[PDB]
């Protein structure tokens, strides 16, 4: 490698979409790391480890279909309208994305803002549990595994993708670039034009792969590690689906504590 | 729930 016309300008793209990072995403991984090892003492959370410790919380949870499950997938959906309106934000500094066809301009979005939650979740997930409430409190993963069925098999997933996503140790400026590759997919099912999204993506991942040698010295095959770690978003994503047709035929017990159900409308 | 996401998405980027 060589540190040519070519290369500054993929350390210019990288530094200018940290920067728009930045501007549109309010909670980055560093500050979520804060609080979970402790370091911020503005916000010390509540620990959320089983129903009486539910209960005590009762003062941090701060509060239309029938089915449970499908009034917290309704409310959640809802709670991530500031998200989805971040991402798209995010979107128009890629270079290039505002002058594709508008029409794939919402394809992309539509499925890659799933994929892009997901990861931004993983920062909020430890081997422990996952902070809620604006980071007030932290609900642990065991406890959420041990509720009734559907829900006890809701997140735990997702917590197993957050620890092998959360060993490559990766940074915001490592994710500003990841987040720009999954968005500019050209896979997508409906896609008018792939030829010019590749075109950008092929951009972001030479930026992306100058990024990670210059940043983790101590990762073999970083750049192929996380490629392959679209492969579990995706799944993750696919397996909501399936998740709606469980409930559909369950004809057990469904009621879940309203604390519970206000928890779960924080997450995805 | 999927044209309600479209149409979120249409109004930000607009
Ligand atoms: C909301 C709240 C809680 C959960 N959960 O515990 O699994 C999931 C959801 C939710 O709406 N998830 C979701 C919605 C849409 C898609 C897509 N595509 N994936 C996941």
């Amino acid at each position: 490698g060589q540190l040519n016309p070519e290369s500054a300008d993929l350390r210019a793209l990288a530094k200018h979409l940290y920067d728009s990072y930045i501007k549109s995403f309010p909670l980055t991984k560093a500050k979520a790391r804060a609080i979970l090892t402790g370091k911020t003492t503005d916000k010390s959370p509540f620990v959320i480890y089983d129903m009486n410790s539910l209960m005590m919380g009762e003062d941090k949870i701060k509060f239309q279909s029938k089915e449970v499950a499908i009034r917290i997938f309704q409310g959640c959906q809802f709670r991530s309208v500031e998200a989805v309106q971040e991402i798209t934000e995010y979107a128009k500094s890629i270079p290039g994305f505002v002058n594709l066809d508008l029409n794939d301009q919402v394809t992309l979005l539509k499925y890659g803002v799933h994929e892009i939650i997901y990861t931004m979740l993983a920062s909020l997930m430890n081997k422990d549990g996952v902070l809620i409430s604006e980071g007030q409190g932290f609900m642990t993963r065991e406890f959420l595994k041990s509720l009734r069925k559907p829900f006890g098999d809701f997140m735990e997933p997702k917590f197993e993708f957050a620890v092998k996503f959360n060993a490559l140790e990766l940074d915001d400026s490592d994710l500003a670039i990841f987040i720009a590759v999954i968005i500019l997919s050209g896979d997508r099912p409906g896609l008018l034009n792939v030829k010019p999204i590749e075109d950008i993506q092929d951009n972001l991942l030479q930026a992306l792969e100058l990024q990670l040698k210059l940043n983790h010295p101590e990762s073999s095959q970083l750049f192929a590690k996380l490629l392959q770690k679209m492969t579990d978003l995706r799944q993750i994503v696919t397996e909501h689906v399936q998740l709606l047709q469980v409930i559909k035929k369950t004809e057990t017990d469904m009621s879940l504590h309203p604390l519970l159900q206000e928890i779960y409308k924080d997450l995805y | 729930s999927n044209l309600g996401l479209e149409d979120i998405i249409r109004k930000a980027l607009m």
